[PDB]
Formats: structure tokens, C-alpha cells, sequence
């Protein structure tokens, strides 16, 4: 069968300065392939992490990834107020992706 | 007739290593000294017979190849040596002549908000046959599970790139490697110096 | 560098739509291509991969509609036909790309909304 997805918590409406974790569980084992993503809504996603544990160009380290197998973490560190949007994660295990619901950080 | 040396080594624009640019050169005279009074070029080294000897002792049919690579990398460059680039990129033969020239051109190619223009191959189901370059970017298939075609597990993407900027410290820079390498033939000595 | 769309529109239920994507800064050709789908407040869903580096097609079965992509490589474009049309996919596409842990290539289109309802 396909591939299910876990992202929790689907929201969390946050403040100034935080340190949010964004998890997205996965129902199989997947080695690190998975994604995070930023959505202001109706933008484009902007890529996160790539990997599950690598940072991109552009974004700094206020991101921050982690996870394997079935467990994976989106770090946000030091929350600024820009980063207040819906996310997403992503597997590129198997065919078909699946994306995350989305989680959408967003000022209390 | 003159060999187009500087529209080779003041080229502007070399290909990465994945799809490396080959020129064959011939039907000219070599200008071999100012090769030697450029002084600007980082590792410059010859083979076959000495670079002052090479001035005169000339060639049937030359091929110029050139790429860019990495300021670490290039003593992969070395005409029967491992390492990435020599591995599945660009392959010099077991028994080789030209010389490698190479320089660096921080100046130019590295920029500000990243250089990402440049590419390599870093996996291949083998290592690479001598002077065939390989543009293929099929996905390999790692593990036994098949991709086929579109990425997924135990299958990686072929190609990655490099990361230049001028913040890079001095041994990540782009190095313009060009190679020259010769061979002597039934044909005559098409390309030769004064 | 950058990704452009056909254009979205009202379409009755069970027709056809083409959907043109061209790229510009690199090419389509040495890459895959994807496209996704948001419904608005719904998720990104993914829809359909091209891989034009063997020839290779697959379809998202939760929407299996036979919505057949194909290429322009030499216009660094894709076409995706939207085929047997429904009304819930009423949403907006993107073309997409996916950090296979190699690359960072994950390139966006502008977002296009196909519409699917009798009522223009």
C-alpha cells in the first residue's frame, strides 16, 4: 500500500523567539528522505531542509533538522516573526510522495 | 597558421566535468613559450619527454580538453590516480604525454550569492574508461530495488554540484584545468612548433 | 531559475485540459519534473512525476485519472493533459522538484487554477 504520513501537531500558534518541533512521523522506515518546506499561503514552498539533516542556502540555522527511520524533526530555533507560516514535510522514499498536512506557526 | 591558445586559455566559459569540452587541434604552429612565460598558473606539470625539450618536439594530432574542478581535488589529476573526479568524471589513460595545466580563477567563476553553475558526477556502476566523458544522468540503481528512472530508495541522482563563493577558504578553489594531451601517428606532424 | 504555466480556467466536468509548464534559467532536460495540487486550506498533494533521463511516467493513484504528462525538452516545457475531470480537483498545480538528498533543485511554478464546474 501507499506510504502514510504523521505530522504533528497540524497546528501551533506560537510567539516571539520559541523553539517549536514539528514532527513528522512516518508509517515505514525511511533511511533520511524527507523534506521541510515554507508556505506563507498562496507563495511558493520554499525548501527547508533537504535530507531530514541538512540545512539549505538562504535560510540559516534558526531551522534545524533531525530524524530517521519513522521519526523525523523539524527544529525551530529562535522563532522569528517571519517564520510564522504553513509548513510542510515530505518523504521521496517510495513511489507515491506524500506531503504532510502542514503546520502553521503563527503569532499568538 | 597560429593554434588558437588564447581562445583556448583565455577562453571564458568552461564546461564543468560531467560534459567536459574537447577540442581537436591541428594544421598550426604551437606558441610553447609564453605557456612557460604566463607564471601565473598554480600546477603545471608534463610528461612524455622535459617541457623545455617540448618547445620543438612536436605533434601529429592534439586533443585540448578542459574543465574546472575544485582547489583540493586536482592531485585526483594525475595520470593514473583515484579519487572522484578520475574515478567517474574524467579519466586519464594508464600511459599518457600532455601536460595538466591548471590555474585558478577565484576571480571569476566563485560569486556572491553562490555559485552553483558548475556540476560533476559522483556515482557510476564503474569506474570510467579513459578520455570518455559521461553525460548521462540516468538514476543509478544502487541497492537492487528499481527506481527506474525517477529517483526514490537505494537510487541517488547522478550529478551534484559545487559550492563556490569567494568565502570559500584557498583550497576550495576553482581550479580551470585544461589537459593537452598528444600522440604520434602515420600522419605527419600536422601541429609544430618554429 | 524560473517556471511558467498555462493558463487555469473554469472547465465542465469530464473534458480535457492541457497543462504547459516551461522552464528557464537551466533546462527541464537533465532533471525529472512533478507536479502537485492544493485544493485551498487542503495540503500539498502530489500528483504525477515525468523522468525524461529514461522515459518513465507515474500517476498518483488516490487521483487516477490518466492525466498524462509528457515533454517539450527542447522548450524546457511538460505537458500534463488533465483528463477526466471531477470537481473536488478544483485547486491550484504547481510544477515541482524534490532534493534527492543530492541535488537542491526544488524549483516552484507561479501556481495556475484549474477549475472544474459546469458554472463558468
Amino acid at each position: 500500500g501507499d506510504i502514510q504520513l504523521t505530522q504533528s501537531p497540524s497546528s501551533l500558534s506560537a510567539s516571539v523567539g520559541d523553539r517549536v518541533t514539528i514532527t513528522c512521523r512516518a508509517s515505514q522506515s525511511i533511511s533520511s528522505y524527507l523534506n521541510w518546506y515554507q508556505q506563507k499561503p498562496g507563495k511558493a514552498p520554499k525548501l527547508l531542509i533537504y535530507a531530514a539533516s541538512s540545512l539549505q542556502s538562504g535560510v540559516p540555522s534558526r531551522f534545524s533538522g533531525s530524524g530517521s527511520g519513522t521519526d523525523f524533526t523539524l527544529t525551530i530555533s529562535s522563532l522569528q516573526p517571519e517564520d510564522f507560516a504553513t509548513y510542510y514535510c515530505q518523504q521521496s522514499y517510495s513511489t507515491p510522495r506524500t506531503f504532510g498536512q502542514g503546520t502553521k506557526v503563527e503569532i499568538k | 597558421n597560429l593554434c588558437p591558445f588564447g581562445e583556448v586559455f583565455n577562453a571564458t566559459r568552461f564546461a564543468s566535468v560531467y560534459a567536459w569540452n574537447r577540442k581537436r587541434i591541428s594544421n598550426c604552429v604551437a606558441d610553447y613559450s609564453v605557456l612557460y612565460n604566463s607564471a601565473s598558473f598554480s600546477t603545471f606539470k608534463c610528461y612524455g619527454v622535459s617541457p623545455t625539450k617540448l618547445n620543438d618536439l612536436c605533434f601529429t594530432n592534439v586533443y585540448a580538453d578542459s574543465f574546472v574542478i575544485r582547489g583540493d581535488e586536482v592531485r585526483q589529476i594525475a595520470p593514473g590516480q583515484t579519487g572522484k573526479i578520475a574515478d567517474y568524471n574524467y579519466k586519464l589513460p594508464d600511459d599518457f604525454t600532455g601536460c595538466v595545466i591548471a590555474w585558478n580563477s577565484n576571480n571569476l567563476d566563485s560569486k556572491v550569492g553562490g555559485n552553483y553553475n558548475y556540476l560533476y558526477r559522483l556515482f557510476r556502476k564503474s569506474n570510467l574508461k579513459p578520455f570518455e566523458r559521461d553525460i548521462s544522468t540516468e538514476i543509478y540503481q544502487a541497492g537492487s530495488t528499481p527506481c527506474n528512472g525517477v529517483e526514490g530508495f537505494n537510487c541517488y541522482f547522478p550529478l551534484q554540484s559545487y559550492g563556490f563563493q569567494p568565502t570559500n577558504g584557498v583550497g576550495y578553489q576553482p581550479y580551470r584545468v585544461v589537459v593537452l594531451s598528444f600522440e604520434l601517428l602515420h600522419a605527419p606532424a600536422t601541429v609544430c612548433g618554429p | 531559475q524560473q517556471l511558467v504555466e498555462s493558463g487555469g480556467g473554469v472547465v465542465q466536468p469530464g473534458r480535457s485540459l492541457r497543462l504547459s509548464c516551461a522552464a528557464s534559467g537551466f533546462t527541464f532536460s537533465s532533471y525529472a519534473m512533478h507536479w502537485v495540487r492544493q485544493a485551498p486550506g487542503k495540503g500539498l498533494e502530489w500528483v504525477a512525476v515525468i523522468s525524461y533521463d529514461g522515459s518513465n511516467k507515474y500517476y498518483a493513484d488516490s487521483v487516477k485519472g490518466r492525466f498524462t504528462i509528457s515533454r517539450d525538452n527542447s522548450k524546457n516545457t511538460l505537458y500534463l493533459q488533465m483528463n477526466s475531470l471531477r470537481a473536488e480537483d478544483t485547486a491550484v498545480y504547481y510544477c515541482a522538484r524534490h532534493a534527492t538528498l543530492m541535488n537542491n533543485k526544488d524549483i516552484w511554478g507561479q501556481g495556475t487554477l484549474v477549475t472544474v464546474s459546469s458554472a463558468s
